[PDB]
């Protein structure tokens, strides 16, 4: 994609933000018409701006948008926690398709924290009929994007079998995501307690279970 | 009033191909242009193409040009205004740069500078291209834990685990509950597996009243597992 | 007046390729029954319409694909007479029949309508099933213009009995030489066919020898009531109503009025 | 684009209003000769032609009593509301047929001509009368 | 912003049941029958019969409940009393 | 105030000015719908419905054969004449009648129907046409 954007956008609560949109000549927006694609990432996305500055229709007047001779750009105003999501822009004309850009990713923040729900299970007793060990590791209701998880075996760390997922938005405009970990009966047997911690920005959640409990 | 439908999740090898639907209804399906728009990890989204049911012209990316071919079926009028329309997508030679949720939609308007702009988009169908194997999932329940000992509210759920084609969606009583319903997202093994989990806040009182059933419908694998969590509660601080 | 153009057309639904005309296609005022005669062909394909499919009572109107061509005569060479009543009337009379005798009676080829049933017959299982039996026997009885193919040519009015037709049991694969299927058929001068009973017609004699080709267009037909699920179906021949001898005709059009007002919001300011 | 008669009953309100004056021109005159003189058969259709103009005045009538009056396009001074079709300008004429214009204006339509027939004309000629004097 | 114009002459119809005409073919004159079914009253036929297709529309038809066969149905009837009214009359045969 | 059709028939000239459009709409269309074939009893009341649209038109013909034509409150270029009701502004218009008006002017009225058809557009026309070339 020549079509190129800003790189990683953040804002705050109930402000304006502002994302670029712009590429050569060949692909400019002297002549073409721009759109604009709140894209929720795995979902349904919606046109918010078509062709220009006008809108798509239901959308809010907070959106706007703007094309100079060499960038095109989108403005929105009253920032809301929806809002939390990538979007793109497309360059087309009457007769020609789509022309996605890179992308920007859009974080509103000043918005209430949230404390994170970490659940850890053992596998029942139908995996011990398998012969397999896996920990789960549940995670939910956590507002900013970034966690750490360690798993240890009797408080002592592991690095084989340890899996975690990536940050994913609750539709509840909140962020989960899981983690795992692979154990054989052998290491199952030989151990005490099994944890998993997971690290937060401003605290720590640890579970603590037990083979014998 | 357009609300459009897409096929299913199925999945196939490299170097195989897949056919992918896009039934309609609400609206007049041969006045609108049929966009679709892929979105793979690898490169980002990337438009593949549009075609008209009406006048047959369709219109594709230079680089989509060989392997995707579109077709559409001609509309059947409901009403003066309503028809069900089809729209087909045929992919072949599948490379591992093809796997992600691919969309269909609406053209915007009839006349102007942007007609075949997407507006309605579907709801999506994942792809996978894989040379693995279809392996059915190990379903188990999940203990009850505390979650408000003064409010008194259990959360209890269902566990997918070890399954590696196209994820699986779960109801609760034959869909019958949908409160508290909170699905937590899939694994990446090191060898390729997806799990995941999901749970609902019960009232601890609801425990003589009501009874909680899952619904597992792993549908590539065509499967299904119904479970029943127990109310028996383990956490100290839910036995008070 | 709205037409419609699409070659299938059930008559109840909504027609995706519309035209517009002031006058419509030509339309020869037929009065016939159990047979309709020098209709509008279909379109490729063997119509079966009715108001309601599933209620017995509602007739069946058929459109044909291939006309069947038909030969009635009146072999009589027949004379009149000119018996002067009153002071400027006069009376036209039957005269002595010149020549032999026999009854005027109808042709139809026998391999035309063999095949016209047998493409009929598929179009009717796509309603009432595939791979089942269907049969259709004689009328039922009553009226004399309800059991009969009453119609007219060249002045005679001629009522002829179609129970030679309508002998047939269809398995899913054929049914259960004779160059032509002749039919019997008697002659009426007096009609009572006005719905106002208050006045009868009289047909004057055609002098000489009657002969009339025509093309079989459409059926009107009567399914057998009960529980006859399991069992088969049977189509008796019907009419009486004259409405359902027009609707072969008029399904395809439809009257609609123009109102050319309408508002719509644009940006501009007066004075 | 012509297309004669009705030709854009499908087409779009813009494109449509490119073919107003081929509707007009042969719904008023579909002229049939009745030089022939046969009794009851003609008191019909000489009814039908004349409640078709009948019918004809009446529009003309209302296209009288509205500050619009030329047998075209014409433009007033009622405000369009928001709440007659919730939609943006485009979205109409780029993507509407007259008649699902007119089903969704059914609902709203019928006070559209009072608004047209008193609060122009009963106030608009009222101050053309107490504004030529100067 | 926007103001309500009016436009007249819009491809608007709504369906309707009104009185129609009848044709008379054009070859009347040159049959001299002095009264075939309905040459006594029909007006001849256009030159160009305007048939023209109305492209993007599907309109919903009724042929059950259409009022243009309750219209042929009663120019019948009368057709045939106004042909058997001034026609010989035979009440003495009744003997 | 509305008061429905032909409610200012009392009222002054002013406040009855206030209800043109009302008294317009009710004449023209008072549609009887003649479906039904009845022989005899429809050529007397369509020979009514007919007449009055020629009726009509005679009065669309005099309002346009004048400088007037819009179907609404209009003025002209014609003087007024002090012969004719020798009475000063606001003596009519709030202590009178248009029945009474008309009763007046029935002695005078016949002239004043040629004077707004020659004295203007057999010569404001013609002015028209010798003034609009440069
Ligand atoms: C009935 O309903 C249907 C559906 O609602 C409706 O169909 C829509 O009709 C509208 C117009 O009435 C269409 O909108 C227009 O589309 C024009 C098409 O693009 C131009 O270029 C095409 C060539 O593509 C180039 O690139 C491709 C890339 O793949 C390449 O292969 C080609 O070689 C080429 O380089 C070209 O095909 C097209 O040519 C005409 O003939 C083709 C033959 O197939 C025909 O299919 C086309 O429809 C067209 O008639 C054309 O030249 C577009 O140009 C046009 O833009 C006009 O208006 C804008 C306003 O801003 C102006 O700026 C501009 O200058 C143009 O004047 C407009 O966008 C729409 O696409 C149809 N399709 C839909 C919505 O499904 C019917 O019209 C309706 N009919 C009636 C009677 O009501
Ligand atoms: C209504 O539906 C009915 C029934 O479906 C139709 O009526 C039927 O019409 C047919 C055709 O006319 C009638 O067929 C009869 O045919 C015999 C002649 O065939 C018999 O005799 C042959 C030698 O004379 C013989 O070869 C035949 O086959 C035998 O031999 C072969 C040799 O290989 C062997 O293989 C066979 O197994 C046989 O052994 C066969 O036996 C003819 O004689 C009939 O007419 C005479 O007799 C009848 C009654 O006896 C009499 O009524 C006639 O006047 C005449 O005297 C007859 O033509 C069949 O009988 C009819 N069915 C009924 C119930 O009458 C009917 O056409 C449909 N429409 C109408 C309008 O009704
Ligand atoms: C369905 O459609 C078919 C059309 O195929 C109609 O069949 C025609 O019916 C008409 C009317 O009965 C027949 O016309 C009559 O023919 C008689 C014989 O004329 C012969 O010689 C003439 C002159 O050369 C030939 O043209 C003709 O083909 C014959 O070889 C005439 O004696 C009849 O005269 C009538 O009209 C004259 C006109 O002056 C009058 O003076 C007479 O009094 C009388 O009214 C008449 O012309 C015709 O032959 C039929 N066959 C055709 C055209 O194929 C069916 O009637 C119609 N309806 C139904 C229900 O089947
Ligand atoms: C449908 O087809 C069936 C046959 O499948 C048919 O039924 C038959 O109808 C005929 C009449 O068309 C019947 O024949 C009559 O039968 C009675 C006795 O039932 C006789 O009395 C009759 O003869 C009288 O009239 C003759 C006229 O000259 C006299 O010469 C004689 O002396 C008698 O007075 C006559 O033979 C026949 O019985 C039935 N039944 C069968 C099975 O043949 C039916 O009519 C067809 N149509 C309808 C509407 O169903
Ligand atoms: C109308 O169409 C049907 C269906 O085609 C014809 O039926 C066919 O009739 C012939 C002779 O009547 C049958 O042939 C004979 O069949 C018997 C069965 O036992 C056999 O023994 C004889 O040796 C001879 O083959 C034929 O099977 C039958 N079916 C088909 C499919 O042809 C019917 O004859 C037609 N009526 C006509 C042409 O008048
Ligand atoms: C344009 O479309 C938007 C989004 O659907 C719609 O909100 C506009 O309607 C009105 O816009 C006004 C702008 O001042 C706003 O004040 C008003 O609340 C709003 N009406 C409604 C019902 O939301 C559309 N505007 C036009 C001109 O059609
Ligand atoms: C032809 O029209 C009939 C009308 O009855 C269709 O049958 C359905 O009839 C019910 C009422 O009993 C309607 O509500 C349905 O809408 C009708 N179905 C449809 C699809 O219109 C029948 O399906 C039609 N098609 C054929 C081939 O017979
Ligand atoms: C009805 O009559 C017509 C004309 O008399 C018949 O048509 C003739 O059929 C024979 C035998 O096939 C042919 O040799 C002639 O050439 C045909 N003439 C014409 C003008 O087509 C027709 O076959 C008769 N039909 C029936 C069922 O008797
Ligand atoms: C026209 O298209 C727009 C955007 O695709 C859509 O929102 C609108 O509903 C369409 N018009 C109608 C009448 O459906
Ligand atoms: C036809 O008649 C049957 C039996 O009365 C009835 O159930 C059905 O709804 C009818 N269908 C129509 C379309 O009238
Ligand atoms: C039933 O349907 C099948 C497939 O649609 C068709 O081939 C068959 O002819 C139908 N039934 C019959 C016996 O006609
Ligand atoms: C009809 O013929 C087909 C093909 O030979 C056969 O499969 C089917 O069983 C036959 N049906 C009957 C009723 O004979
Ligand atoms: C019967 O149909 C054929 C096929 O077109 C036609 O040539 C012939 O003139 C028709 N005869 C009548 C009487 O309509
Ligand atoms: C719009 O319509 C509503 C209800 O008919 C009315 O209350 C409102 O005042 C109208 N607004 C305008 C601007 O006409
Ligand atoms: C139109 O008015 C009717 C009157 O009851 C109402 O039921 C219907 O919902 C209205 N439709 C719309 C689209 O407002
Ligand atoms: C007024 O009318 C009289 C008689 O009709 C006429 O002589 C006189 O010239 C008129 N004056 C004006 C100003 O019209
Ligand atoms: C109206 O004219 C007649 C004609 O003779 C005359 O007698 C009468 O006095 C006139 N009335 C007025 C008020 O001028």
């Amino acid at each position: 994609s020549v079509l190129t954007q800003s790189a990683s956008v953040s804002g705050s609560l109930g402000q304006s933000v502002t994302i670029s949109c712009t590429g050569p000549n060949s692909v400019c927006c002297s002549h073409k018409s721009i759109s604009w694609y709140q894209w929720p990432p795995g979902r349904a996305p919606t046109l918010i701006i078509y062709e220009d500055n006008e809108r798509a229709p239901g959308i809010s007047p907070r959106f706007s948008g703007y094309k100079s001779y060499w960038s095109a750009y989108l403005t929105i105003s009253d920032l809301r926690p929806e809002d939390e999501t990538t979007y793109y822009c497309c360059s087309y004309t009457h007769n020609s398709g789509c022309v996605f850009g890179t992308g920007t990713k859009v974080s509103v923040l000043g918005q209430s924290k949230a404390n994170p729900s970490v659940t850890l299970f053992p596998p029942s007793s139908e995996e011990l009929q398998a012969n397999k060990a896996t920990l789960v590791c549940l995670i939910s209701d956590f507002y900013p994007g970034a966690v750490t998880v360690a798993w240890k075996a009797d408080s002592s760390p592991v690095k084989a079998g340890v899996e975690t997922t990536t940050p994913s938005k609750q539709s509840n405009n909140k962020y989960a995501a899981s983690s795992y970990l692979s154990l054989t009966p052998e290491q199952w047997k030989s151990h005490r307690s099994y944890s998993c911690q997971v690290t937060h920005e401003g605290s720590t959640v640890e579970k603590t279970v037990a083979p014998t409990e | 009033e357009g609300q459009l439908v897409q096929s299913g999740a199925e999945l196939k090898k490299p170097g195989a191909s897949v056919k992918i639907s896009c039934k309609t209804s609400g609206y007049r399906f041969n006045f609108y242009h049929i966009n679709w728009i892929r979105q793979t990890a690898g490169r980002g989204p990337e438009w593949m193409g549009w075609i008209s049911p009406y006048s047959g012209d369709k219109n594709l990316a230079p680089a989509f040009q060989d392997r995707v071919i579109m077709t559409t079926d001609t509309e059947v009028p409901v009403t003066s205004f309503t028809s069900t329309g089809a729209a087909y997508m045929e992919i072949r030679n599948l490379k591992f740069d093809d796997t992600g949720t691919y969309f269909c939609a609406k053209g915007l308007l009839r006349d102007g500078s942007s007609t075949w702009l997407p507006y309605l988009w579907g709801q999506g169908t994942l792809l996978t291209v894989s040379s693995a194997s279809t392996k059915g999932p190990s379903v188990f329940p999940l203990a009850p834990s505390s979650k408000s000992t003064s409010g008194g509210t259990a959360a209890l759920g269902c566990l997918v685990k070890d399954y590696f084609p196209e994820p699986v969606t779960v109801s609760w009583n034959s869909g019958a509950l949908t409160s508290g319903v909170h699905t937590f997202p899939a694994v990446l093994q090191s060898s390729g597996l997806y799990s995941l989990s999901s749970v609902v806040t019960v009232p601890s009182s609801s425990l003589g009243t009501q009874t909680y059933i899952c619904n597992v419908n792993h549908k590539p694998s065509n499967t299904k597992v119904d479970k029943r969590v127990e109310p028996k509660s383990c956490d100290k601080g839910l036995e008070v | 007046i709205l037409k419609c153009k699409d070659k299938k057309f059930n008559g109840t639904g909504p027609c995706p390729s519309v035209s517009t005309v002031q006058c419509t296609h030509g339309i020869k005022p037929v009065v016939s029954t159990q047979l309709l005669l020098n209709g509008s062909l279909a379109e490729e394909e063997v119509m079966i319409r009715s108001e309601n499919i599933t209620n017995n009572a509602k007739n069946i109107l058929v459109q044909f694909n291939t006309p069947v061509q038909i030969n009635c005569t009146r072999p009589n060479n027949n004379t009149r007479k000119s018996i002067r009543i009153g002071p400027g009337q006069a009376f036209y009379a039957t005269g002595d029949i010149i020549g032999d005798i026999r009854q005027a009676h109808c042709n139809v080829s026998k391999a035309t309508w063999n095949e016209t049933l047998g493409k009929v017959v598929k179009q009717l299982r796509k309603h009432f099933g595939n791979n089942t039996i269907i049969r259709f026997a004689n009328s039922s009885g009553g009226d004399l213009e309800v059991t009969t193919h009453s119609f007219n040519c060249g002045g005679e009015f001629f009522y002829c009995n179609t129970s030679g037709l309508f002998n047939s049991t269809w398995i899913s694969n054929t049914s259960v030489s004779n160059d032509s299927i002749t039919l019997p058929c008697r002659i009426k001068q007096i009609i009572n066919m006005w719905q106002r009973i208050g006045q009868a017609m009289y047909a004057p004699p055609i002098q000489g020898v009657i002969r009339c080709v025509s093309n079989i267009t459409g059926l009107i037909l009567t399914r057998d009531g009960g529980s006859t699920n399991s069992t088969t179906e049977t189509f008796r021949p019907g009419g009486g109503d004259m409405r359902d001898n027009w609707r072969s005709e008029l399904y395809k059009y439809k009257v609609v009025k123009i109102e050319p007002l309408g508002v719509a919001p644009t940006r501009c300011k007066r004075r | 684009v012509f297309l004669g008669f009705l030709g854009a009953a499908g087409s779009t309100m813009g494109a449509a209003s490119m073919t107003l004056t081929v509707q007009a021109r042969n719904l008023l005159s579909g002229n049939p000769d009745w030089l022939p003189d046969m009794t009851v058969w003609g008191i019909k259709q000489l009814q039908a032609r004349v409640l078709a103009v009948e019918r004809y005045l009446r529009d003309q009538q209302l296209l009288g009593i509205w500050g619009c009056s030329g047998k075209l396009i014409c433009c007033t001074n009622v405000p369009w509301n928001s709440s007659w079709s919730n939609r943006n300008l485009s979205e109409i004429w780029d993507n509407m047929t007259w008649l699902q214009w007119d089903k969704e204006i059914s609902n709203y339509t019928q006070i559209i001509y009072g608004l047209l027939e008193e609060s122009q004309n009963q106030q608009e000629k009222n101050e053309q009368d107490l504004l030529a004097l100067d | 912003n926007l103001w309500v114009t009016v436009y007249y002459g819009v491809p608007v119809w709504k369906d309707a049941e009104t009185t129609l005409f009848c044709a008379s073919d054009a070859k009347a004159y040159d049959t001299e029958k002095h009264n075939v079914w309905a040459t006594h009253a029909c007006v001849p036929t256009d030159p160009n019969p305007q048939e023209i297709h109305l492209e993007n529309v599907t309109e919903e038809f009724n042929m059950w409940k259409n009022n243009m066969v309750e219209q042929m149905h009663t120019d019948i009837i009368s057709l045939w009393d106004q042909s058997l009214k001034p026609c010989v009359k035979l009440t003495p045969l009744c003997v």
